[PDB]
């Protein structure tokens, strides 16, 4: 390993790897799954009822204490039977510590609201709601964020669009702005990058 | 039961005795990397890339080549692998010429992405490079020598494949060059096919050069209708503009080539095309119109007349849905003349039972049978894939090949029988001792091609094949569902006319003259005016213009295979759709919903609207219409054998001369091709060659 | 009241067109000894009923099931079409 | 706690797409064939989803290419062909699917290319 | 070497000129039409052919990392004129 | 079988109680909307836009489909009320600029290739 | 490099704007002390990874070399 | 550049102009290819 | 190494550098640039087309760094403002006509820069 190849940290792999299994030990309940990624990175995969407790756990517990919410989103993978999965990053300063907590949902499974928790997740799950039309329950007021008022659909999907299904202009017979179906004078060009001869034998899958 | 175990990476697999390495490593999702290996080529062992570590064995192996053993690990990602990996890539681009920028593999290159996945990222060749001469094989294949890296591909398919042996290396060590040691073009049905297995910009397509980035397309997976083969494709697209044809892999079908044909006659789509609907003007010229107009003029002549008083004739690149239409169409009228240029004897079954009409024993079957008799055919230019087919069970399965014509060149050795058709007689006979061979057969096969049937003698040949596979399946018994009876298709709209009701041929045109004509995309030039009365009207419906638009009265443009969802069925039976790749150019339009249109307008609409009710008729008037990749079928060859011994039409004393005697008469088939810059230029080169 | 052509669809294996088959195996043949300008398309479904369409003057069609019919039956029936009794 | 519903999945009104690209559009479910120009296998894995190629027209300024349907670009990615059945299905898309395409095992034998008396023999190598 | 339209329209170095029915000419009308003068086929034909005492010749453009990358041309044939793949420079062995 | 979490309603009634709430708001709001926007429409058409967007999701049945197109509705209700939208928001549910679109066979025949 | 540099955090007391303004201030004073420390240390060597399957050739190297025509030509497609 | 002036090519304007934007000297912008598809031309004689 | 006008330049033949390889045309993160190439009436690879739309353009400077033959750069020019969006609109002819305006200082600019290239 040369000047490179990015230097590896075997004490913080080992001390991520004994606080999930602590975690999951504490929490068996909603606990599925806990990961340690080669660049120390640790992910805790729980079940969604359990977005509220295992939160407030780590957020309350005297060896956790992960009191800062630095990041509230979601990810679209139309392939699988629950589409989207909210991940949650906290950060703890007392341990100076960073976790990741992963759950899941469907278009038409409500997801817990986290607000009671952190401040901080309300615009987050705002968002969310914007860009992915995952609904959160309880929460204090849910509203679209980002898009234009009335906009319809979710702009983040994999099945939307880039160029979305209306424009906009200004119209002189009535004077004000419209909305049109979309027309590109130069349609966007699809390029095909992906070259067979797979790259990294270490993420084959099995043949099936 | 026979398998041996082995492992990859620890794993283990069981495989049949004479599995190489790199067969095995395929069973468990590994590609070794390689450049001289070709599935469908024999074994080369040249290019060292797929070099791989056994466990427990101080020498690498070459993966293509060597057979696995009982017990043995293959380390496929081992160190001593990797730096085998990087010491030929190496090798290979010491001498590499510097030609990315304006190499048109540049992005679908596998030296180039071998390179990037198994190569080092830096070079320490510090010399002068090699240099070669390039070499001129024709007008199709581009030739650009200092990029070869003497893989031998194009040599073995050349031999192989295409069953011509003008490629070779001369010389020796560094300085071994491919290709024919002297001026001479590589002119073969199969050629291109060349550039495709060419891992490198050495071959490269002539009419493509330098005009599109294979990031940039678009691929379209569609149906090559240029013959009866019905060879599945890869239209690309740019910026709405076709640029290439690819062939797409089908084992049963074409396996993984298509013809010179199929491959560069696209050309002919941009020229001659027909945009706009025309009408005749007071001076008698065709000039540009409106639908409304021209679809009224059409529309007031189908109402005036009616019954016998109206036809339509099909050519050879109409698709299912416009020619069941078209028949609702005439039926509403009470017409019946629906007819096809391409003539089959309609005595006895006639097109009753389907069997009657097809490539029973299918592509795949040769690959089982022991012996075959060819007809009055050339399969060497009416169907490419076909003669492939018979050429690889020739030479892998020892098929004997006994042929009824002309002593065509079919590019493997065959036993000339004669050119009499009284011949079959002395084979129906007995007389003849390829009776006998025919007798001692387990797998035996005849094939009989449509253009000994459009001869005038079609009852008569037919009866005679259909006499000797009946003698055959009297004398050997019924060896099991093996149909020995074939009829081979030469155009590809014929088998979905035959199967929806079209009378084969224009004879019932001949008899009852029509005083409204419907040529749908018909340009074979059987019906002139002089057989139609006074002040015939004629509808020309149709892309290109071509000998059967300046004789039209009304012409309405349609769309070409690449430009709609379309059904064909090849010779075998099998129906298969195209898909759009790109618009019909103007105001050119669906076919099927030019009739539809006609329809409505003329006061007789038809019930379907949509491409996929369209269908639902096909299914309907046809049910193997639908079904997209099957080509089983019932077997009613006593019932046709039956009726075909009423009539005895005699035989003529004219011997049986195919259409495509030689290459040059391979080129130029339909309006397609005949609107090809690049099937002139073949032509041109192969009657004088530079 | 003019008949133009005739379509069987039948099916390859399913037990419902036995007959139909049948029929064909045995008295097609015949059939086409009769009317040697009838086009008597036989044609393959897949898992559906087996049927006989009819097809008159100006393109009017009409169509009966033959499920489990044997051959007396569809040869009644094809009768029934040729002669035009109800 | 449970609604214990029995009905098939329908979320179409709630996508926001607009209606005539809901019922007109025809799908295509298919794992893409290998580009013949390369030996590489690794992008015929997954399956695809794409839509039905529309119109294609010229820019009358600067000669561009210009397009009217907004899915001419959008090209799903799944991992068997039940879940892209699935995804068309509930979001209401009519689809054709074609199943996937195997390269059948072959015999290999470089003994062959040297045979006492069968044609296999090569002439070179 | 520009050329000149039957209309009157300047011929591009790409062959472009509207045809006499077309509008697009519209929108040249008070105004200009912008084509470039240096025709670059016209000026590579111009070029001397070089003459090398060597079966292979190297070329790079002309000056080193400024030029094009390095491509080495074979001149093993009498009957035409090496030609660079990037540049257009002709090279040829001294027949006579 | 089959068991979901549900989103505001146990059954079917329920989320047609809800529907009729949100139908009831919207009625009474479109005087409000026509008067304060400035409009240039009646409030008879505007009555009738309401009713016309409410039978355009008249076809489902499922509960959780309709009060989520319940919420999005009120959402919707919310944003109209507080004036966060502007009168070009309003005019868009009634696309008075695009060019009617002939739903005929021969017109869309005539016009180019779209079914 | 951070952990190479030294400098000092400013730290609030009331929570309020101008125990703010006074941070952000400081901060660009403790970026003037980074800077220099920065000036003074800066190594000789080259600039990206010499990894030419992430990090694009030279220019000399790409006109010159096989493997960096190549791996410059993929890298930018 | 009186020092040490540019180097001299036979391409290299020998007039500078400057903008020329809201001027009859203005660039219009147009395509520089040809046309793709070529149409069919009928027969200049009757059929009848 | 000012980034401004886009140009393409030439050798000194007058033979222009462009080879259509469409690497600046894959790399263009706006897809500002348009590319459309046949052979030559002398065989040679050069383009019929070749647009950059000004106002997609980030003015980012990755097609010069991705040609592999200097065909196009960023000039040092930034005062060309226009009354019109379709000026702005540049094709081959254009960008030809901006080269041999500029390849004075283009070629002292990148004389001055190319060593750290
Ligand atoms: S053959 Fe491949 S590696 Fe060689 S110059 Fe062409 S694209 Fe580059
Ligand atoms: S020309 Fe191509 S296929 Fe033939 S030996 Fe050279 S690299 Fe191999
Ligand atoms: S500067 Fe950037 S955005 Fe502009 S044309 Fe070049 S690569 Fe594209
Ligand atoms: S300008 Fe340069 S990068 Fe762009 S196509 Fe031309 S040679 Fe290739
Ligand atoms: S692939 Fe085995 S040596 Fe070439
Ligand atoms: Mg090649
Ligand atoms: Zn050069």
């Amino acid at each position: 390993t040369r000047p490179t190849i990015r230097p590896r940290n075997d004490v913080v792999h080992k001390q991520l790897s004994a606080f999930g299994q602590y975690v999951a030990e504490i929490l068996p309940k909603y606990v599925q799954q806990v990961q340690v990624s080669c660049f120390n990175e640790l992910e805790i995969f729980i079940h969604p009822d359990g977005v509220i407790p295992v939160l407030t756990f780590l957020r309350d517990h005297t060896n956790a204490q992960f009191k800062s919410l630095a990041d509230l989103t979601a990810v679209d993978v139309p392939t699988r039977q629950n589409r989207f999965e909210i991940v949650y990053n906290l950060l703890s300063l007392r341990f100076n510590s960073r976790i990741r907590v992963k759950t899941y949902t469907d278009e038409l499974t409500p997801i817990e609201s986290s607000v009671t928790v952190y401040k901080a997740a309300n615009w987050y799950e705002r968002e969310i709601w914007d860009m992915f039309g995952v609904f959160f329950a309880n929460h204090p007021d849910l509203r679209r964020i980002l898009t234009d008022y009335g906009f319809e659909g979710h702009p983040f999907r994999k099945d939307f669009p880039l160029s979305g299904y209306v424009e906009l202009r200004y119209d002189d017979e009535v004077k004000r702005v419209v909305a049109e179906p979309v027309e590109l004078a130069q349609e966007f060009r699809k390029f095909d990058l992906n070259s067979p001869w797979e790259a990294f034998p270490a993420y084959r899958q099995p043949p099936e | 039961s026979n398998l041996i175990e082995v492992f990859v990476d620890g794993q283990s697999v069981m495989v049949e005795p004479g599995t190489t390495v790199l067969q095995a490593c395929e069973k468990v999702g590994m590609q070794i990397p390689r450049f001289c290996y070709h599935e469908r080529l024999s074994v080369a062992g040249n290019c060292r890339m797929c070099l791989v570590e056994i466990e427990k064995a101080p020498k690498v192996v070459a993966a293509c080549a060597m057979p696995v053993m009982k017990g043995w690990n293959i380390l496929t990602n081992s160190e001593k692998s990797k730096k085998a990996r990087e010491g030929v890539m190496e090798f290979l681009l010491a001498n590499h010429p510097l030609d990315c920028p304006i190499c048109d593999q540049g992005g679908e290159c596998d030296l180039q992405d071998q390179s990037m996945m198994f190569g080092s990222d830096r070079s320490r060749f510090l010399e002068g490079k090699r240099a070669v001469e390039d070499k001129n094989i024709g007008p199709l294949v581009k030739t650009i020598m200092t990029r070869c890296i003497q893989c031998t591909r194009c040599i073995r398919f050349a031999s192989e494949i295409a069953g011509v042996d003008d490629l070779g290396t001369t010389g020796r060590g560094n300085d071994m060059q491919v290709g024919t040691y002297i001026e001479k073009m590589f002119m073969s049905e199969l050629s291109g096919n060349i550039i495709d297995i060419c891992p490198v910009g050495a071959l490269t397509s002539k009419p493509y050069a330098f005009t599109a980035r294979p990031w940039e397309t678009r691929k379209t997976e569609s149906i090559d209708v240029m013959d009866a083969v019905g060879s599945n494709i890869v239209v690309s697209t740019r910026t709405g503009e076709v640029m290439r044809i690819l062939p797409r892999m089908h084992e049963d079908i074409n396996e993984e080539w298509i013809s010179d044909k199929t491959r560069f006659a696209y050309d002919g789509l941009k020229r001659q095309r027909l945009t706009q609907p025309m009408i005749r003007n007071e001076k008698g010229l065709l000039t540009y119109t409106t639908w409304e107009d021209a679809l009224s003029r059409v529309a007031g002549m189908l109402q005036s007349f009616q019954g016998n008083d109206v036809a339509a004739i099909a050519g050879g690149l109409v698709d299912a849905e416009a020619l069941v239409a078209l028949k609702d169409l005439l039926n509403r009228v009470d017409s019946d003349s629906l007819c096809t240029e391409e003539v089959f004897p309609t005595a006895g079954a006639g097109t009753d039972l389907r069997s009657n009409y097809l490539l029973n024993t299918t592509i795949a079957g040769v690959e089982e049978a022991d012996v075959i008799l060819l007809v009055g055919t050339n399969p060497r230019f009416e169907a490419p894939l076909f003669n492939a087919r018979i050429r690889k069970s020739w030479l892998h399965n020892d098929l004997k090949v006994a042929l009824i014509g002309s002593p065509v060149d079919l590019t493997y050795r065959y036993d000339h029988l004669g050119d009499s058709p009284k011949i079959l007689q002395d084979i129906a006979s007995g007389n003849h001792p390829f009776s006998q061979i025919l007798k001692e057969a387990k797998k035996p096969m005849v094939v009989l091609g449509s253009s000994a049937l459009q001869r005038s003698d079609g009852t008569a040949i037919l009866a005679a094949v259909s006499n000797i596979a009946q003698n055959i399946r009297l004398s050997s018994g019924v060896t099991g569902d093996w149909k020995v009876m074939n009829i081979l298709h030469r155009i590809a709209s014929q088998v979905a006319a035959l199967d929806l009701g079209y009378k084969p041929g224009v004879e019932a045109i001949r008899k009852n003259p029509p005083k409204v004509l419907f040529l749908l995309g018909a340009d074979g030039g059987c019906i002139t005016r002089q057989d139609l009365p006074k002040d015939c009207f004629i509808i020309y419906q149709g892309h290109h213009g071509d000998v059967g638009a300046p004789m039209a009265d009304v012409i309405l443009p349609g769309a070409a295979y690449t430009e709609k969802s379309a059904t064909y069925v090849n010779t075998e039976g099998r129906a298969q759709q195209t898909k759009v790749a790109v618009t019909p150019p103007g105001l050119a339009r669906e076919d099927w919903k030019i009739i539809r249109a006609l329809s409505e307008i003329a006061g007789m609409t038809l019930p379907y609207d949509t491409l996929d009710q369209v269908r639902s008729r096909l299914e309907e008037v046809s049910p193997n219409l639908v079904r997209y990749d099957d080509v089983e079928g019932a077997n009613y060859f006593q019932q046709a054998n039956e009726l075909s011994k009423l009539v005895n039409q005699q035989l003529l004393a004219d011997p049986l001369v195919p259409p495509q005697l030689t290459i040059k008469d391979f080129y130029m088939t339909d309006s397609i091709s005949r609107a090809s810059q690049t099937m002139a230029k073949c032509v041109k080169a192969v009657t004088e060659g530079i | 009241l003019g008949l133009r052509e005739i379509r069987i669809h039948l099916c390859q294996r399913s037990p419902g067109s036995q007959g139909v088959r049948d029929f064909i195996e045995k008295r097609y043949v015949e059939l086409k000894k009769a009317n040697p300008d009838l086009p008597i398309l036989i044609r393959e479904c897949s898992d559906v009923q087996p049927k006989l369409w009819a097809r008159y003057a100006f393109g009017q069609e009409k169509n009966v099931s033959l499920n489990n019919f044997s051959a007396d039956q569809v040869t009644r029936t094809l009768e029934n079409v040729l002669s035009g009794k109800a | 706690q449970l609604i214990a519903v029995d009905e098939k999945l329908d979320i179409t009104t709630l996508t926001g797409v607009p209606e005539e690209h809901i019922k007109t559009r025809k799908v295509r479910i298919f794992v893409p064939a290998r580009n013949n120009m390369q030996s590489g296998v690794n992008n015929t894995k997954k399956w695809k989803m794409e839509f039905d190629t529309r119109e294609r027209w010229e820019n009358p300024l600067m000669g561009w290419s210009s397009t009217a349907d907004p899915l001419s670009n959008l090209v799903l990615t799944f991992s068997t062909k039940e879940d892209a059945v699935a995804f068309a299905e509930k979001n209401g898309w009519s689809f054709d699917v074609e199943e996937r395409k195997v390269p059948k095992p072959k015999s290999k034998s470089y003994g062959a290319n040297f045979s006492w008396n069968k044609r296999t023999r090569v002439s070179t190598k | 070497g520009v050329r000149t339209s039957p209309t009157g329209e300047k011929v591009t170095h790409t062959g472009q000129a509207y045809d006499d029915g077309d509008y697009r000419r519209v929108r040249f009308s008070d105004r200009q039409k912008e084509v470039n003068e240096n025709f670059a086929i016209d000026l590579i034909a111009e070029q001397p052919v070089s003459e090398v005492g060597s079966r292979v010749i190297s070329c790079d453009g002309g000056g080193g990392a400024l030029g094009h990358p390095r491509v080495y041309i074979n001149l093993d044939k009498e009957t035409k004129t090496g030609t660079c793949g990037y540049c257009g420079l002709q090279f040829r062995q001294p027949h006579h | 079988g089959t068991s979901v979490k549900p989103i505001f309603s146990r059954d079917m009634n329920e989320a047609k109680r809800r529907v009729r709430e949100l139908y009831r708001a919207w009625y009474r709001e479109v005087p409000n909307t026509v008067h304060l926007f400035q409009l240039d429409i009646s409030v008879k058409q505007g009555r009738d836009k309401v009713r016309e967007m409410f039978m355009k999701n008249a076809h489902v049945t499922d509960p959780r489909v309709v009060d989520l197109l319940v919420i999005k509705g009120k959402m919707e209700l919310e944003e109209t009320i507080n004036v966060w939208k502007q009168r070009t928001h309003i005019m868009r549910f009634f696309h008075e600029t695009e060019a009617p679109r002939p739903t005929d066979f021969l017109s869309k025949f005539y016009v180019g290739h779209d079914p | 490099v951070y952990d190479q540099v030294e400098f000092d955090v400013p730290i609030g007391s009331r929570g309020d704007c101008y125990d703010r303004y006074l941070c952000r201030v400081e901060e660009m004073r403790q970026s003037l002390r980074i800077i220099s420390q920065c000036l003074n240390k800066m190594p000789p060597g080259e600039i990206k990874v010499d990894d030419a399957k992430v990090s694009p050739p030279k220019r000399a190297e790409m006109k010159t070399s096989m493997e960096s025509l190549i791996h410059h030509f993929k890298l930018y497609t | 550049p009186t020092t040490k002036p540019p180097t001299a090519r036979k391409y290299i304007w020998t007039n500078h102009k400057f903008n020329v934007s809201g001027t009859p000297q203005q660039y219009v912008p147009y395509s520089t290819t040809r046309k793709k598809i070529q149409e069919w031309v009928p027969p200049s004689t009757p059929y009848k | 190494r000012f980034r401004g006008e886009h140009a393409l330049r030439r050798y000194p033949s007058g033979e222009e550098r462009c080879i259509a390889c469409k690497l600046c045309e894959a790399v263009c993160p706006a897809q500002a640039i348009t590319i459309e190439a046949e052979p030559r009436a002398d065989g040679s690879r050069r383009t019929t087309r070749y647009d950059i739309d000004m106002t997609k353009c980030i003015y980012c400077g990755f097609c010069q760094e991705a040609c592999p033959v200097d065909a196009i750069v960023e000039g040092p020019n930034f005062e060309f403002s226009t009354e019109t969006h379709e000026e702005l609109l540049y094709n081959k002819e254009k960008l030809l006509n901006n080269g041999d305006k500029w390849e004075a200082e283009i070629a002292a600019n990148i004389q001055a820069d190319y060593l750290y290239r």
